[PDB]
Protein backbone atom coordinates (compact mmCIF):
# COMPACT_ATOMS: atom_id res chain seq x y z
CA UNK A 1 0.00 0.00 0.00
CA UNK A 2 3.13 2.17 -0.36
CA UNK A 3 1.63 4.09 -3.37
CA UNK A 4 4.82 3.96 -5.47
CA UNK A 5 4.10 3.40 -9.14
CA UNK A 6 7.78 4.04 -10.02
CA UNK A 7 9.75 1.46 -12.08
CA UNK A 8 12.80 2.31 -9.89
CA UNK A 9 15.24 1.46 -12.74
CA UNK A 10 16.99 3.58 -15.37
CA UNK A 11 14.52 2.75 -18.14
CA UNK A 12 11.99 5.62 -18.20
CA UNK A 13 13.86 8.19 -20.27
CA UNK A 14 17.47 7.01 -20.15
CA UNK A 15 17.70 5.96 -23.87
CA UNK A 16 20.20 3.12 -23.36
CA UNK A 17 21.45 2.74 -26.92
CA UNK A 18 25.04 2.73 -28.15
CA UNK A 19 26.83 5.31 -30.31
CA UNK A 20 25.28 3.44 -33.30
CA UNK A 21 22.07 5.31 -32.40
CA UNK A 22 23.60 8.37 -34.05
CA UNK A 23 23.82 6.31 -37.21
CA UNK A 24 20.26 5.04 -36.67
CA UNK A 25 19.17 8.67 -36.64
CA UNK A 26 20.65 8.98 -40.12
CA UNK A 27 18.53 5.95 -40.94
CA UNK A 28 15.46 7.61 -39.43
CA UNK A 29 16.40 10.78 -41.24
CA UNK A 30 17.95 10.80 -44.73
CA UNK A 31 21.53 12.06 -44.76
CA UNK A 32 25.26 11.39 -45.11
CA UNK A 33 26.72 14.46 -43.26
CA UNK A 34 24.38 15.24 -40.34
CA UNK A 35 26.55 18.09 -38.94
CA UNK A 36 24.16 20.54 -40.68
CA UNK A 37 20.81 18.92 -40.06
CA UNK A 38 20.28 19.61 -36.27
CA UNK A 39 21.68 23.11 -36.65
CA UNK A 40 18.64 23.78 -38.89
CA UNK A 41 15.88 21.20 -38.15
CA UNK A 42 15.66 20.82 -34.38
CA UNK A 43 11.96 19.95 -34.23
CA UNK A 44 12.38 16.67 -36.11
CA UNK A 45 15.33 15.76 -33.91
CA UNK A 46 13.09 16.42 -30.90
CA UNK A 47 10.43 14.23 -32.53
CA UNK A 48 12.96 11.38 -32.76
CA UNK A 49 13.36 11.55 -28.94
CA UNK A 50 10.03 10.34 -27.51
CA UNK A 51 9.07 7.29 -25.44
CA UNK A 52 6.29 4.73 -25.93
CA UNK A 53 4.19 3.95 -22.86
CA UNK A 54 1.55 1.42 -21.82
CA UNK A 55 -1.10 2.17 -19.19
CA UNK A 56 -2.49 -0.07 -16.46
CA UNK A 57 -5.97 -0.50 -15.01
CA UNK A 58 -7.63 -1.91 -11.80
CA UNK A 59 -11.04 -1.29 -10.09
CA UNK A 60 -12.71 -2.40 -6.82
CA UNK A 61 -16.06 -0.66 -6.36
CA UNK A 62 -16.97 1.05 -3.10
CA UNK A 63 -17.80 0.00 0.46
CA UNK A 64 -21.00 1.78 1.46
CA UNK A 65 -20.86 1.06 5.18
CA UNK A 66 -22.56 3.29 7.73
CA UNK A 67 -22.56 2.78 11.55
CA UNK A 68 -19.31 4.38 12.73
CA UNK A 69 -18.13 6.80 15.51
CA UNK A 70 -17.85 4.59 18.59
CA UNK A 71 -16.57 7.07 21.20
CA UNK A 72 -18.38 6.09 24.43
CA UNK A 73 -17.52 2.40 24.77
CA UNK A 74 -18.30 1.92 28.47
CA UNK A 75 -21.92 0.68 28.35
CA UNK A 76 -25.31 2.06 27.45
CA UNK A 77 -28.41 1.71 29.63
CA UNK A 78 -31.14 0.44 27.33
CA UNK A 79 -34.28 2.43 26.64
CA UNK A 80 -37.61 1.59 28.31
CA UNK A 81 -38.70 -0.67 25.42
CA UNK A 82 -35.55 -2.81 25.56
CA UNK A 83 -37.13 -5.63 23.42
CA UNK A 84 -36.25 -3.65 20.27
CA UNK A 85 -32.48 -3.90 20.81
CA UNK A 86 -32.67 -6.91 23.13
CA UNK A 87 -33.34 -9.44 20.38
CA UNK A 88 -30.06 -8.40 18.75
CA UNK A 89 -27.74 -10.05 21.24
CA UNK A 90 -28.03 -13.12 19.00
CA UNK A 91 -28.90 -12.47 15.36
CA UNK A 92 -30.97 -14.62 13.02
CA UNK A 93 -27.94 -16.82 12.29
CA UNK A 94 -27.67 -18.47 15.73
CA UNK A 95 -31.51 -18.43 15.87
CA UNK A 96 -32.11 -20.18 12.53
CA UNK A 97 -29.17 -22.54 13.04
CA UNK A 98 -30.74 -24.01 16.18
CA UNK A 99 -33.96 -24.66 14.26
CA UNK A 100 -32.26 -26.29 11.28
CA UNK A 101 -30.26 -28.52 13.66
CA UNK A 102 -33.58 -29.96 14.90
CA UNK A 103 -33.71 -32.25 11.85
CA UNK B 1 -37.62 -5.99 52.46
CA UNK B 2 -37.12 -4.22 49.11
CA UNK B 3 -40.86 -4.24 48.35
CA UNK B 4 -41.31 -1.69 51.20
CA UNK B 5 -39.17 0.77 49.31
CA UNK B 6 -40.88 0.29 45.95
CA UNK B 7 -44.19 1.31 47.47
CA UNK B 8 -42.68 4.51 48.90
CA UNK B 9 -43.50 6.38 45.73
CA UNK B 10 -44.64 9.99 45.54
CA UNK B 11 -45.05 13.12 43.40
CA UNK B 12 -41.39 13.88 43.90
CA UNK B 13 -40.32 10.75 42.09
CA UNK B 14 -41.82 12.13 38.90
CA UNK B 15 -38.34 13.55 38.26
CA UNK B 16 -36.59 10.25 38.90
CA UNK B 17 -38.82 7.39 37.80
CA UNK B 18 -42.12 8.82 36.64
CA UNK B 19 -42.50 8.60 32.88
CA UNK B 20 -39.36 6.37 32.83
CA UNK B 21 -36.96 6.45 29.92
CA UNK B 22 -34.32 3.88 30.78
CA UNK B 23 -33.38 0.94 32.86
CA UNK B 24 -30.19 -0.38 34.24
CA UNK B 25 -30.90 -4.07 34.17
CA UNK B 26 -30.78 -5.14 30.56
CA UNK B 27 -27.65 -3.73 28.92
CA UNK B 28 -27.60 -3.78 25.19
CA UNK B 29 -24.08 -3.69 23.82
CA UNK B 30 -23.16 -2.37 20.46
CA UNK B 31 -22.12 -4.68 17.61
CA UNK B 32 -18.83 -3.57 16.03
CA UNK B 33 -16.58 -3.92 13.05
CA UNK B 34 -14.30 -6.97 12.95
CA UNK B 35 -10.72 -6.15 13.87
CA UNK B 36 -7.54 -7.55 15.42
CA UNK B 37 -4.40 -6.06 16.96
CA UNK B 38 -0.82 -7.23 16.32
CA UNK B 39 2.27 -6.06 18.10
CA UNK B 40 5.11 -5.62 15.54
CA UNK B 41 8.77 -4.57 15.97
CA UNK B 42 10.19 -1.70 13.90
CA UNK B 43 13.68 -1.23 12.39
CA UNK B 44 15.70 1.62 13.98
CA UNK B 45 17.96 3.56 11.62
CA UNK B 46 21.11 5.36 12.57
CA UNK B 47 23.02 4.26 15.64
Amino acid sequence: FRDTASIGFSDTHQDEKTLRFLKKQISQFIKHLKEYYPNNELTKKLVMKYSDVQLLPYTKGATKDTYTSGLFDHTTGVIKIAPRDGLGNVRDEQSLNKSICHE
Amino acid sequence: GGLSQLVAYGAQDVYLTGNPQITFFKTVYRRYTNFAIESIQQTINGS
